[PDB]
């Protein structure tokens, strides 16, 4: 499976308040990963730096997505966390276009193996093309989201 | 750094015979991240097996891979002239990817000259 | 198949630098890992580093970090390897390689292992 | 469908000699011309010499006379090129090549032009 | 010796177009002894034309050889991206055989984005 | 034609009596080529040296053949010179085997183009496949031999 070895908990699914900045999002999604020992304690700083220099916005619509991550050397165990935003927050387009991506769904990746990154990207790209499912993510509670993603993780 | 040690160094066989090649890893590697390549002299490497046991597209059935953990095996069930070559294993379970040192599969001389 | 075509042989002096190109055609570029691999003549294969173009940042083997720069130009589906401060010991054939995918079509699940190889680029360094 | 298979790449020290092999299969060895052609990196093709195995002795381009020895061994259907007193300038890919023929079978009329080529052997002089 | 001079040194054309490559000899060469080769990057040369105008086995009609005396021509019709190569003429009318310096054929994008 | 450009005269056919040595066979077949300016004046010396070191005997049946020649640089115009030996004369085997070849028919080659040698070799090996033709060579006179070979050269 593309998502073999990736740890995922209900505790890794977060609805974030409408106030949040991009940095706020990264810190909040990092939090449960740090405290489960999945990443280095300054993981959030390293993802923030990466995002500034090599952005991870994917210009899908009507639900924009971002895939923030950093160097695998900052990861101790494989995990993903998921942020649902109440209002869009701009991420820059990974493809290099000047127009921002209004993001509502954030997949933070903590992957310890560089050679596994494209597997998870491929899986994400597959997931976010169910238009109905992306819509559902904006209204589903954390348990509904956990189960829906867990099902998709398990092929 | 994960070291891959291949054996034997050299394998001397006739066409039609079975070749059995070993790749031993200094640490456990997940089966999902072990590959085998064929390389003929003066040519680029050619992928045979990925994920320890999956044949790459177009690769004939006579090539098969197996094993797990620290111990992996490539089998060529019936050697063709075109199979005499160097074979490498590779792990890509972490950065940096590392390769074994290669096993040379060479044709046996039948009649002393 | 994906085709990978590299720039031609480089005949270099010590202390110089070289930039080798790897142009991909016949498949997807953005979302699949491209690596660079070194092979000294008559010797084994060494992974230098790689890049996933859509994410923009290269990953390096410690051995090669800080003399090797790997980049990708999404608009031309071309990857690059730049080697600086060349020495005679750098004489080798340099390959680009791209991971394979599963199934039919161009956006299949990636396999990590290197299904596609460039033809190689000889860099010689001497005198 | 003649196939020409050459020996592997070699790193050589200045002053040494290298012997490259070219095994020919899938057609007649003895009575057709095998040539050696070199190509320095990024440069053009140079004919070094050639041999018709049955007649034993090679013909050499004078630029290579006295440093190159070309031989053939019928028992293994293999031709050889030995280059001596190697210098930096000898760094190159070395190809063997063999003339084509016309007509059916393996004993047809030769055409002189090089229809069949080995894969090349890289020699670097360190 | 006999010198072969090829022109142009480099030829950049659009896909689908008709390419004309020239090979000029310093003295007359019998047409029986003039060949053309295609060398794609990282490959051995591939024989296209021998005896000035005869296509080698498997070579399609869109490669066409012509000329006589001191002036020979290779024509490539319906140019393909895959035709990216250096093309060499060769004379073998006496030892030593000599080669032209090659014409590098490049294929442009039909229309840059 | 495989024999394109190869000059051949009645005077390039002779019978040699049983006394003649291998060296003097070579000199005899060279003689008319030298007189006609087809080869350098010491051509025979070079063919002798070649034969001594890289022999040209072919163990064909039923009549043994040799194909003496030397470097193309000693040739000025292309020719073949034919000898019929009254009795077998041993030449060494071209393919390097230890046993001598009892030769009765000698095809001396003077070829200015190394790249044409295998063409002429092919023609020789073709012509001699006619067992009846080879037998006739042993009984025909010089005029008959000339016409028979001329026909096979011409087409």
């Amino acid at each position: 499976n593309a998502m073999q070895g990736i740890h995922f908990r209900r505790h890794y699914v977060r609805h974030l308040p409408k106030e949040v900045s991009q940095n706020d999002i990264i810190k909040a999604l990092a939090s449960p990963l740090i405290n489960d020992g999945m990443v280095v304690s300054d993981f959030a700083d390293h993802v923030i730096t990466r995002e500034q220099n090599f952005p991870t916005g994917l210009p899908v619509e009507p639900v924009g997505v971002a895939i923030p991550h950093t160097d695998s050397k900052y990861v101790r165990q494989n995990a993903i966390s998921v942020g649902i935003l109440a209002e869009p927050v701009n991420f820059e387009d990974a493809g290099g276009e000047p127009d921002p991506v209004p993001v509502r769904v954030v997949f933070m990746l903590a992957l310890g193996n560089w050679f596994d990154i494209t597997n998870v990207l491929w899986w994400i790209m597959d997931v976010i093309q169910d238009e109905d499912f992306m819509q559902q993510l904006l209204v589903m509670n954390d348990d509904e989201i956990y189960q829906s993603i867990y099902t998709r993780i398990s092929e | 750094e994960i070291v891959l040690t291949q054996s034997p160094g050299t394998l001397s066989l006739s066409p039609g015979e079975r070749a059995t090649l070993s790749c031993r890893a200094s640490q456990s590697v997940s089966s999902s991240y072990l590959a085998w390549y064929q390389q003929k002299p003066g040519q680029a490497p050619r992928l045979l097996i990925y994920g320890a046991s999956s044949r790459a597209t177009g690769i004939p059935d006579r090539f098969s891979g197996s094993g797990s953990g620290t111990d992996f095996t490539l089998t060529i069930s019936r050697l063709e002239p075109e199979d005499f070559a160097v074979y490498y294993c590779q792990q890509y379970g972490s950065s940096p990817s590392t390769f074994g040192q290669g096993t040379k599969v060479e044709i046996k001389r039948l009649v002393p000259r | 198949q994906v085709q990978l075509v590299q720039s031609g042989a480089e005949v270099k002096k010590p202390g110089s630098s070289v930039k080798v190109s790897c142009k991909a055609s016949g498949g997807t570029f953005s979302s699949y890992a491209i690596s660079w691999v070194r092979q000294a003549p008559g010797q084994g294969l060494e992974w230098m580093g790689g890049i996933i173009p859509i994410f923009g940042t290269a990953n390096y083997a410690q051995k090669f970090q800080g003399r090797v720069t790997i980049t990708a130009d999404k608009s031309t589906s071309t990857a690059y390897m730049e080697l600086s401060s060349l020495r005679s010991e750098d004489t080798a054939v340099y390959y680009c390689a791209r991971e394979g995918t599963t199934g039919s079509g161009w956006l299949g699940k990636p396999i990590g292992a290197f299904a596609y190889w460039g033809q190689g680029t000889l860099v010689t360094v001497s005198s």
